[PDB]
């Protein structure tokens, strides 16, 4: 299992426009529990909690802290039985 | 328009003897200088501010001050926000 807790950003000129990115990302994230880690649609990054601090700096820290998990799987095979042969005998 | 706030005086009473004067420095101060829309995208705040106003019959003003802020009044604002998908269908 590895888990990230990634802080996001928004930075504008609007303060407002600053507030309806971070309500928007927040519902997709939401909505959308998980996201794609690369275009093959094969891993994914189910979301565990985001969070936003609306008085946290714009630039330093950031107002969005959301936290991803994602379960990997360890990269090991080996031989396969595939034809199987006996003899009977008494 | 603005709404100073008192804040203070200077260091000490000087005395400024070639002038042949004494002088005092009250210390004002002015708020949100660069904020000149008093709007908010929060829907949250507009819906308390619009309570307050109405239940107070006072300014309610939304996230952040504004520099010529009328006293009395309230300043409603978000300073945290946590989603949870509780359920498939509810958040």
């Amino acid at each position: 299992e590895i888990t990230k807790t990634m802080k996001c950003h928004v930075v504008s000129k609007n303060k407002d426009e600053i507030v309806k990115l971070l309500e928007t990302l927040e519902t997709s994230l939401i909505i959308d529990k998980r996201v794609r880690l690369r275009e093959d649609k094969n891993m994914y990054l189910t979301l565990v909690s985001v969070v936003e601090d609306r008085e946290s700096d714009m630039f330093t820290t950031g107002q969005l802290t959301a936290v991803f998990k994602m379960i990997g799987k360890i990269k090991r095979e080996g031989p396969t039985m595939d034809k199987i042969y006996g003899n009977g005998n008494l | 328009a603005f709404t100073c706030i008192y804040k203070g005086t200077s260091e000490n009473d000087i005395v400024v003897e070639e002038w042949d004067a004494i002088a005092r420095g009250i210390r004002f101060s002015v708020i949100a200088l660069e904020d000149k829309e008093d709007t908010t995208n929060d829907r949250w705040v507009e819906a308390l501010s619009r309570h307050t106003k109405d239940l107070l019959e006072i300014e309610s003003y939304k996230d952040n001050w504004k520099k010529n802020f009328i006293a009395p009044c309230a300043l409603w604002r978000t300073t945290h926000i946590e989603n949870k998908r509780i359920n498939y269908h509810l958040i």
